[PDB]
């Protein structure tokens, strides 16, 4: 549950090395794994908190101008001052008006006059750091069986939720009837933090890059403002014009809001408001088996009358999820279910639930299969053979290898290293694979960072050409290099 | 300012969308396109300073694509 | 006088073709103007009026959504919609959310919601334009011969303002004693408007290119608001985020004040606070001479006793402006001034107030002389040649010819076309000389524009460069082509 | 937006000061460069294509002040 119809999705048929499961979890994920036994599971992981942090920062954009006085003192006897600028909390600037003769000065050729004003900051937005010590995820792993709560009741009780701080280290999840599920979670290398600047804004927020945040623009503040208003710049904004030459004042130039967004777009959106919890994460773990079994296994595989409750839909080749409603035959039990081809019994239907079990005699349950490409058949129930119920899907093998390859690809090069977490195990490829993407990722693809995608794929294109009409082998190193990659990123990124 | 130097590539890309969808991405070269629209006359200098500076067709090609973007 | 020490300046030593003076003159300018008789004069307009324009567009930067909501229909069957989408006074968006089986919906799979909002803007600013009929300009003319009114005296009465609107053509100036100066204004090339956007802003504004006015983003009203609010746009700012899947809501996305004013970044300043005088401007036109007679050449050229009241400034090579105090020898008269070369009589120094008058055995008047380069005597008062006061300048010939190649190149390279309007009368030279720079400038120089000075200069070096190196005489043509012209205007233009 | 595409080269050039005395004309190459040197990792890149596209000293430096100058 929990899953059924998220277009984000990915299953793990595998528990290898006794329990050694490898899964990586982003929000809008849901990772589901099955396994040669055990109630497959559905993990979804939301709410991931932060508390505690601190004020690092806090460029203002609603500056306004107050007291402004100025002075001039003349042709070249004085570079003009006077008391005001001596409150920091001013600003000011020493400039050359014509002062002459007849201005009522002295000897006319040009002279010194500066301008100066009370600078009140209106409105500053404020930025803000969490030690990784106070990211608090929440993990909601559940199983299956179905009920009234049904798929993704999201807003109920099933599996529970299960909070990992990295304030603890592996965390046990008492399952109701099956066990308790252990899961590893590295929260310590997942968003990485104090790499990242929380950033209220106004009333909305974004989590940031460290440097960008402490670059952009604009008066900034400290961490302990509590009455300071020696806003280190100003000069980011008010701006005395001084049209052609005499007279030569200041002004505001105007709030800087929308203007702020704009600017900020790459960010990711946030809070800041109810406990700031940045989503957007993506954490992994190992989810470790064993402890971990499944329900029946003891109840006869029961017979009777069973009708069912809607007819079945399938997001992601195979989501064969069916409603049913047994009767007659009483008392909680199993329920004999296959996947069979065609008449012809030579079956061959993957089961993603694991055996149901009804248990109220009403309790409406729904399986979840994967049925084969072309046609299929779902014989649910025995005896007169009671029900058979003729599908068809459009599994088609190869259109499956693909949207695979890709939808992969994607998960790749979005987390990057991580990736090679999803294969649970190592043993050369996935461990040594990550290995190396590890490091010749960080490198080059990730060492030429910052720059827009637009600009990122048009050096994918200027270099496949500096390679493709090479000279000698190395080319197709340079083409790849080119292609996917680079090229591709491009064709991708973006967020 | 809050209009230039936009937290974009830095690196921390997430498969859920970010600030501006895809919205401002596209956006950009669809000013550009309206400037260089406007003053044809600079497409005209840009390409032929080009023609002339370089020679390997592509090179050509290259610093006229540039020169075009290069100026907002 | 209202111009003495006001750096940009000029002078013109000419009336040419009977009356036929040809002038130029832009706020900060000031131009001053002497003849083989008539009491030369110092031009300056100022204030330059405009009344009557109209509201041409209504951008607002300050815009707030309102009760927003939201519909959704399930996969496939039906592109949600809703009865608010009707009132254009909002604003919508069709989008595909993962509308799932347990959602509590259909046949999951992928489907259809969007998102409405009444949209309310808050402070707009306003365009403006100005048909050239009611751009009423206004000139102040005046004589010397000084007083206590002095240098600059601004604020006071002296040749008075005769106001011009090309609402009317030429204009007589009644001139005290002098006569009636005529002039020929062609406010009608001068700025250019109707091809100019005024612009207010929150109580503020920039003259701005028609064009680039009818471009920036923004949601837009028309020129008849009076309660509207049917924004074309609304896009340009409210933006609706979808995180990864679900949900999908709209927001503000800030106002954008500041943003503008940063954008706008290349307009003058100018006002529409007291019934927008644009100043800035820059007309031309014909100061036509004659009927303009100098006030002694009647009584006697007096001698007497006469002190001094003040030493000698000079900015603008040349200035050498002297206040004197006549007494004793009473009545009204003229004064014996010289500017002859250290003791042995050969004087040579040009004269600018083209002889004083005392007027009121007081009225500490001031000559103002152009002293040669070396050292100059102003030998002031007959008799026992009661003054004689030595000085010394600066006016080392070829500093001068050179300081004058440049601030005129200048003058050149700002007006353009009507820079050779600066020397009256034609004859081959300036009349052909502006026949040529007019379509040679309005050309090339002038048919690459819009490209920030930055880029500019960076072709002219690439271009001086595909010259430099060139092949056979044509050369020569492609570097002055870079040099100047273009590599000049770069290292200049930037206003 | 009030961010881009700022009405600069119109063309109405006026002997007095215009809305931003010089400021925003340095600050704008003053940006690029804290960009710059913030990822050498870019600067490295760029020279590099450079060097090998084109051949002609002169092309070499020119692409790659544009590439430079190309990525905000
Ligand atoms: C989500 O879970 C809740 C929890 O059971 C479901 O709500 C129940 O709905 C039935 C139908 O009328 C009520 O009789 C129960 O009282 C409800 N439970 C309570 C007390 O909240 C809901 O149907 C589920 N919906 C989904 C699939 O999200
Ligand atoms: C500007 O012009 C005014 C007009 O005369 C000058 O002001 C006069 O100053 C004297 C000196 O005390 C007073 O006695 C007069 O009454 C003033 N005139 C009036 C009535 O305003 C002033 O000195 C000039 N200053 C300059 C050079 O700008
Ligand atoms: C700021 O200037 C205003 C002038 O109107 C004055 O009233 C106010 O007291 C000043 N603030 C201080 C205390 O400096
Ligand atoms: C806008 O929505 C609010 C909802 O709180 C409602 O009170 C208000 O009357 C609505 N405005 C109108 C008249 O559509």
């Amino acid at each position: 549950m929990r899953c059924i119809g998220i277009s984000n999705r990915d299953f793990v048929e595998g528990v290898s090395g006794g329990s050694w499961v490898d899964i990586v979890l982003e929000h809008g994920s849901c990772v589901t794994t099955m396994a040669k036994n055990k109630p497959t599971l559905d993990f979804e992981l939301i709410e991931t908190e932060a508390k505690q942090p601190a004020t690092l920062r806090k460029y203002c954009i609603e500056a306004k101008l107050t007291n402004t006085t100025t002075d001039s003192r003349c042709p070249t006897q004085g570079e003009p001052s006077l008391n005001e600028e001596q409150d920091k909390r001013f600003v000011c600037k020493h400039s050359m008006v014509d002062r002459g003769w007849g201005n009522g000065c002295g000897l006319f050729g040009k002279g010194g006059i500066v301008t100066c004003a009370m600078f009140t900051c209106k409105k500053n937005m404020k930025g803000k750091v969490v030690q990784p010590e106070n990211l608090e995820y929440t993990i909601v792993i559940t199983p299956h069986s179905g009920e009234e709560h049904a798929v993704g009741n999201d807003t109920g009780k099933h599996g529970k939720e299960i909070k990992i701080t990295p304030q603890s280290s592996i965390t046990e999840a008492e399952l109701t009837g099956y066990g308790t599920v252990t899961m590893e979670c590295s929260p310590r290398t997942g968003l990485d933090f104090n790499e990242m600047v929380l950033l209220q804004m106004e009333n909305k927020a974004w989590l940031v890059h460290r440097q960008w945040f402490l670059d952009l623009p604009l008066p900034w503040l400290p961490g302990a403002d509590t009455q300071g208003s020696n806003w280190i710049q100003k000069e980011t904004l008010v701006t005395f014009k001084n049209p052609h030459a005499k007279k030569q004042d200041v002004v505001v130039l105007g709030s800087q809001e929308g203007a702020m967004h704009t600017a900020l777009t790459g960010a990711t959106e946030i809070q800041m408001s109810s406990g700031n919890l940045l989503f957007t994460g993506h954490l992994k773990c190992r989810l470790r088996m064993d402890k971990l079994q499944l329900k029946g296994m003891s109840y006869s595989m029961c017979t009777g009358k069973f009708k069912v409750v809607k007819e079945i839909a399938e997001t992601q080749h195979g989501t064969i999820v069916i409603r049913v409603q047994y009767e007659g035959d009483g008392s909680p039990c199993k329920i004999p279910f296959e996947i069979m081809d065609l008449e012809k019994r030579h079956v061959l239907g993957r089961l993603i639930t694991v055996n149901p079990i009804v248990t109220e005699k009403d309790s409406p349950v729904n399986i979840e299969a994967e049925p084969p490409f072309g046609d299929s058949y779902i014989i649910i129930g025995v005896e007169p053979g009671q029900l058979k119920l003729n599908w068809f899907k459009k599994g088609s093998s190869i259109g499956q290898m693909i949207e695979t390859t890709m939808r992969g690809a994607k998960r790749m090069a979005i987390l990057g290293d991580t990736a090679w977490d999803f294969g649970s195990l190592g043993g050369v490829f996935t461990s040594i694979g990550k290995a190396l993407h590890q490091v010749f990722g960080a490198i080059y693809g990730a060492a030429f960072s910052g720059v827009s995608w637009i600009m990122k794929i048009l050096i994918g294109v200027i270099i496949t050409w500096i390679g493709m009409n090479s000279r000698s082998t190395s080319l197709s190193v340079s083409l790849v290099l080119v292609g996917v990659v680079t090229l591709y990123l491009g064709v991708m990124v973006q967020a | 300012s809050v209009a230039l130097v936009p937290h974009v590539g830095m690196g921390l890309e997430t498969a859920t969308e970010t600030w501006m969808s895809s919205e401002g991405a596209w956006k950009h070269a669809q000013r550009i396109e309206t400037w260089i629209l406007r003053h044809p006359g600079f497409t005209i200098m840009a390409a032929i300073l080009a023609y002339t500076i370089g020679t390997t067709h592509f090179q050509r090609a290259l610093i006229f694509i540039l020169l075009t973007a290069v100026a907002p």
